[PDB]
């Protein structure tokens, strides 16, 4: 089966900044996609196949990468962003990704 | 716009067996494949299972064979053919899967694979 | 009917058919032997001659029964309740509800 | 078919005149051999008093019958870019 | 200040003519609607019904024949006047004053609106039985 | 603007258009309850079930000042092709 | 139409469970107002229980009154071959 790493898990940083998320499937050339989820909520959707964000969602959510290394960046942190991030190919997910308020 | 609706928390005893609705309409019910998951207390999460509401051929994790079946019902009318009501029959509970259960679509965006889910449900814990 | 009430409790009091206009129910209060009296002259406004705590039922919404509420029942209260009707949708009730009667322990 | 029809259980004035027709009828059901007795309301610009005893009928049922819409297609215009061949 | 005095004969005859007044305090008859109420022992009460100057008159639909309510400008009294009397009507009768109002439910030009009664005070009651 | 075919043929009609609506709200407040009964196979044939509520008169409402306006600035515009000394009625329609 | 349907005239053991439904019933002739009273043979899967009496009915009717094949027209696939317009 095919396992999953994210690279912060736990990240406490400043709003209205570049954070680049990066995870790491264990076979490449996948159909990467992105989560944003809140806590108690329903998780809704981010990115779909590695790139491309959904409808009404805002522009500063990008997605990028290639091959077996995945980033996901978002620029100017807003107050709303404090979350947890998943990434997930089909039937896995990750552990989780937290970025929190200091 | 694309609604799903579930039902409410249900505490329950050991051994039982629980029945979860997930009832679905705004959408043209028989493109999208549904998809069932699970999210337990400080585990993250773990994918249950998928319907095909065509004809409602299933599949499932491999430590769920045998104790689950999910079931779909269809419109019977010709004026509706949009809605569309799955049923998660669940038997032999357990400790371990005391969790929050959400029904989800994939949805209609222009660079979808499949699995990409995108509507969500709104969720039902069960402990037992 | 006679739904009796010991003292200091809540009391809830129905009478009459299900709504199926605007309602504008009229609560009398009866003196046991005495004359009738009037305590309930709109939906939920009272007039004078009597305190709070008979709340009246919103006739507002549709598909409910009339329901007057006390707090704090006292020996006074003692006495026989009269629902009356006003709907939009009925004719005018010439007659009054049935005789429903509290009685304090 | 033929109506059995009488006022909406209403507080009737006698200058205001009632718009409300209640009318309950024989339709078939969905096996052909049984029938049913169900009811409705109706709108009285829609039905026709045929000749103590009240029965009514449909106002174009002495012209042709006539089509139900379907509450999937909705009323609402949307617009139209007319638009010119080539040429 | 106000308090009412009704009157009746009391025991009377079946197939009769009754005839009842109530009395005046402070007020008088022209200013609100006076209204009757009957009453059967341990029972619901009835409504006769309402009375005013300038044909404000209407009665109940279940008697609507027997009865006659007048008032008395002069005395300036108020009275019912009963006939043809059966066993129904072994009551407590009842003069009352009463305060109108508007209630409203919609557009109020196409007469989408009513009227609602209620009586602030009552009399002293008068058992009227009829017997032998 | 008005516009015609011609005024002073009356059979065509002249037909006036102008520049700030009038904003104009039209309601039922009968609220209805739909029922479908099956006719026979597969036709679902829709009815009028319950009223509840309040049974009322639909009804359109518009403002007055904004009418009153609007009416004078479709005389103003409507009595250019007539002489100026022309008293101007409106009635409301006559039968069909 | 209301089914009246029984077995077919079968040794029944009962772990096999019959699959042939011998059901009668009303149907319309060529005259509107003569009806004969006929009867066939229904596979189970096509015959579902309305509710001593056993009153069966046919399994579309709740859906969609629906169509005959044409027992001129067969069922067999002839081959296809796809081709390309010009250009
Ligand atoms: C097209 O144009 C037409 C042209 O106007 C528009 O037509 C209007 O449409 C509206 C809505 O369709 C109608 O409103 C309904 O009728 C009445 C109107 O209220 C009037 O009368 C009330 C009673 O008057 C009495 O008391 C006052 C003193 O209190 C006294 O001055 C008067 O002479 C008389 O003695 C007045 O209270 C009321 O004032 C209200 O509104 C004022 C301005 O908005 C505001 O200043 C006041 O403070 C007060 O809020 C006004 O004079 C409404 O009362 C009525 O609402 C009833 O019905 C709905 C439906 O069920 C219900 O939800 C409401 O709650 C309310 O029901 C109350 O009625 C009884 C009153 O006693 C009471 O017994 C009920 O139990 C219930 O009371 C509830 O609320 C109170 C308040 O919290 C609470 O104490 C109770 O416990 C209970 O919870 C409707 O709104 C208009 O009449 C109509 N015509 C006119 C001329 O305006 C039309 O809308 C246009 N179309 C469109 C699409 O826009
Ligand atoms: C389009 O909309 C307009 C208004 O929005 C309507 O115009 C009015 O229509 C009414 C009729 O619908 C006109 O007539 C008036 O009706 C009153 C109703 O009273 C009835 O009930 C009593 C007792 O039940 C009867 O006695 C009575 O005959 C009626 O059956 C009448 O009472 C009015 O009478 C007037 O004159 C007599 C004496 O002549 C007086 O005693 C009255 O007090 C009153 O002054 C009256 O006839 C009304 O006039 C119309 N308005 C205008 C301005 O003309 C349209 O009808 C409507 N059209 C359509 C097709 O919808
Ligand atoms: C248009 O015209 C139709 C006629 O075709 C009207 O339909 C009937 O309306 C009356 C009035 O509501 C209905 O009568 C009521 O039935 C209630 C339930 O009865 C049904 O269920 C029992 C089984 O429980 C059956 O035996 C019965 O046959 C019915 O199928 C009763 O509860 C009502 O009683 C009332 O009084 C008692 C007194 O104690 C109260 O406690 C109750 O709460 C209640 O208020 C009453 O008897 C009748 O059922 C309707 N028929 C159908 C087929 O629906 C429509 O009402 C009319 N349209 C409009 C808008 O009014
Ligand atoms: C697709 O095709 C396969 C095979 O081609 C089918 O698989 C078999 O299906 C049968 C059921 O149809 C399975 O069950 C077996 O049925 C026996 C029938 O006995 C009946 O009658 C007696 C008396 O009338 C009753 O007591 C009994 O309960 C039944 O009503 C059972 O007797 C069998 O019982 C077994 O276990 C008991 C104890 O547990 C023993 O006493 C028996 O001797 C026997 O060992 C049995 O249950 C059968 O198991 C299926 N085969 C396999 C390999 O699993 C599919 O059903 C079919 N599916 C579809 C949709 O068509
Ligand atoms: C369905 O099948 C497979 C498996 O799930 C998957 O196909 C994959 O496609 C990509 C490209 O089409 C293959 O990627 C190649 O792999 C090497 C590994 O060293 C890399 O250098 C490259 O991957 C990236 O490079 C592209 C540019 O060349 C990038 O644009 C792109 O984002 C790639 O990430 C090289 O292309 C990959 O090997 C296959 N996988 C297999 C097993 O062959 C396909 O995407 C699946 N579709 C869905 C919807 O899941
Ligand atoms: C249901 O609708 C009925 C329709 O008749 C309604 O009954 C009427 O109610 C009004 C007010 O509740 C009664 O009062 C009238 O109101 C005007 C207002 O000024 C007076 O001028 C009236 O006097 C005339 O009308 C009488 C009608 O018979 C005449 O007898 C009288 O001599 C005058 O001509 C009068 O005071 C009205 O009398 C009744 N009508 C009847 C026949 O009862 C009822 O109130 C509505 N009920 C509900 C619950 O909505
Ligand atoms: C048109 O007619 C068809 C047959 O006449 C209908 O098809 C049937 O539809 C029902 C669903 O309505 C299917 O399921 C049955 O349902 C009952 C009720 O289920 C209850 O029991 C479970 C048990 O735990 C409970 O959990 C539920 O909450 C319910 O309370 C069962 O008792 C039956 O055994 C059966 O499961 C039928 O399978 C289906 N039959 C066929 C042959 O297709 C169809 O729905 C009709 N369509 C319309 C629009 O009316
Ligand atoms: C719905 O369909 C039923 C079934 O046909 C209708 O009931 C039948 O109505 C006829 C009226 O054309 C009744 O005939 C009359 O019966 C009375 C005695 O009740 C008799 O004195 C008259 O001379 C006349 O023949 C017939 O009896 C009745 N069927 C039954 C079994 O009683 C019904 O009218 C239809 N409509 C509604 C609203 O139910
Ligand atoms: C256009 O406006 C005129 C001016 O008011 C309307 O004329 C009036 O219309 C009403 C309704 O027909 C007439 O009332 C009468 O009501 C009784 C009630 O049943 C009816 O029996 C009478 O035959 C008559 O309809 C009213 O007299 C009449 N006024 C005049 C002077 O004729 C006219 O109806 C309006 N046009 C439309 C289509 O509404
Ligand atoms: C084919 O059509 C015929 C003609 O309608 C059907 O026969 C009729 O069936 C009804 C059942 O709905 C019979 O009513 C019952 O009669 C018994 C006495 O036999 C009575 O005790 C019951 O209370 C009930 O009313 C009716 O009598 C019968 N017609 C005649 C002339 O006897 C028949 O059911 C249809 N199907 C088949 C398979 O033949
Ligand atoms: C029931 O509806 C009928 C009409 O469908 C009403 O009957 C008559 O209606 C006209 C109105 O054009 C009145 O002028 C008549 O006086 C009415 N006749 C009677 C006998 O009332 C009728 O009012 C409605 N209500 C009832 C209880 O029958
Ligand atoms: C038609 O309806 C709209 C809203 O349904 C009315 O707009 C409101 O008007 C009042 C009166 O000034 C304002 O207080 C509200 O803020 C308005 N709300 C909105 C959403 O616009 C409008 O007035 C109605 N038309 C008429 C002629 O009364
Ligand atoms: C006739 O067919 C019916 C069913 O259509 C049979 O009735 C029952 O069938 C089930 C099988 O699912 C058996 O388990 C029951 O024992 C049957 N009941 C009875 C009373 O036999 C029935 O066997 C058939 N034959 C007869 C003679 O009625």
């Amino acid at each position: 089966e095919i396992v999953l790493t994210q690279s912060p898990g736990i990240l406490s940083l400043s709003p209205g900044e570049t954070a680049t998320l990066f995870c790491k499937a264990s076979q490449g050339g996948n159909a990467m996609t992105w989560y944003q989820k809140r806590r108690g909520q329903v998780p809704r959707l981010l990115i779909y196949d590695t790139s491309r964000r959904a409808s009404g969602v805002p522009d500063r959510f990008v997605g990028s990468g290639s091959g077996t290394d995945f980033f996901l960046t978002i620029n100017k942190l807003d107050r709303e962003d404090f979350a947890v991030y998943y990434c997930q190919q089909f039937e896995f997910f990750g552990l989780g990704s937290e970025l929190e308020v200091h | 716009q694309v609604q799903l609706v579930q039902s409410g928390a249900v505490i329950k005893t050991p051994g039982s067996s629980v029945k979860i609705s997930c009832r679905a309409s705004g959408y043209n019910f028989r493109d999208y494949s549904i998809h069932w998951v699970r999210l337990i207390p400080d585990k993250g999460f773990e994918w249950i299972g998928w319907i095909k509401p065509l004809w409602g051929a299933v599949s499932y994790a491999r430590q769920l064979q045998g104790r689950v079946s999910m079931t779909r019902q269809l419109s019977q009318d010709p004026d509706d053919p949009d809605w569309g009501v799955a049923y998660m029959e669940f038997s032999g509970l357990t400790p371990a899967d005391t969790a929050e259960y959400f029904c989800v679509r994939r949805g209609s965006c222009d660079y979808c694979g499949d699995f990409p889910w995108q509507y969500w449900g709104q969720g039902t814990v069960v402990v037992v | 009917t006679f739904v009796s009430v010991a003292p200091g409790q809540t009391a809830r009091i129905t009478c009459g058919e299900e709504s199926l206009g605007s309602r504008s129910v009229i609560w009398y209060q009866q003196r046991p032997g005495q004359a009738p009296s009037l305590i309930i002259y709109n939906n939920n406004d009272r007039p004078s001659g009597i305190p709070d705590r008979f709340s009246g039922s919103p006739g507002s919404t549709f598909g409910t029964t009339a329901t007057l509420t006390i707090t704090s029942v006292e020996a006074g209260d003692e006495a026989d309740y009269y629902c009356h009707i006003w709907d939009s949708r009925r004719p005018t009730n010439w007659v009054f509800g049935e005789g429903t009667t509290l009685i304090v322990l | 078919v033929t109506l059995q029809c009488t006022n909406v259980t209403n507080n009737i004035t006698d200058d205001m005149r009632g718009e409300l027709k209640n009318c309950s009828f024989n339709m078939t059901t969905e096996l052909r051999d049984k029938k049913q007795k169900v009811y409705s309301l109706f709108y009285r610009l829609d039905v026709v008093q045929i000749n103590s005893n009240k029965e009514y009928r449909l106002i174009n049922c002495n012209t042709s019958a006539c089509t139900q819409a379907c509450p999937k297609v909705s009323f609402e215009p949307i617009p139209i870019h007319y638009c010119a061949p080539a040429g | 200040q106000v308090h009412l005095q009704e009157s009746g004969p009391g025991l009377v005859k079946p197939s009769e003519t009754l005839s009842l007044t109530c009395n005046v305090s402070g007020t008088l008859v022209r200013d609100n609607y006076w209204s009757w109420i009957r009453q059967p022992l341990g029972k619901q009460p009835e409504w006769i019904g309402y009375v005013h100057d300038s044909g404000d008159t209407n009665y109940n639909p279940s008697l609507k024949s027997r009865v006659h309510l007048s008032l008395d400008k002069s005395k300036n009294l108020v009275s019912l006047r009963l006939t043809g009397v059966t066993a129904a009507d072994s009551a407590i009768y009842y003069c009352a004053t009463t305060k109108h109002g508007r209630r409203i439910y919609g557009v109020v030009a196409f007469k989408e609106w009513f009227t609602y009664f209620y009586m602030d005070v009552w009399g002293k009651g008068t058992s009227v039985t009829v017997s032998s | 603007m008005i516009r015609s075919e011609n005024i002073t043929n009356n059979a065509k009609n002249i037909l006036v258009q102008f520049n700030t609506p009038v904003q104009i709200n039209c309601t039922r407040p009968n609220n209805n309850t739909r029922k479908s009964i099956r006719i026979g196979p597969g036709q679902a044939f829709y009815a009028t079930g319950d009223i509840i509520g309040d049974i009322r008169q639909a009804h359109c409402n518009v403002s007055k000042a904004t009418w009153n306006e609007t009416l004078g600035k479709v005389v103003k515009q409507l009595r250019k092709h007539f002489g100026n000394n022309t008293i101007i009625r409106f009635a409301n329609s006559s039968g069909g």
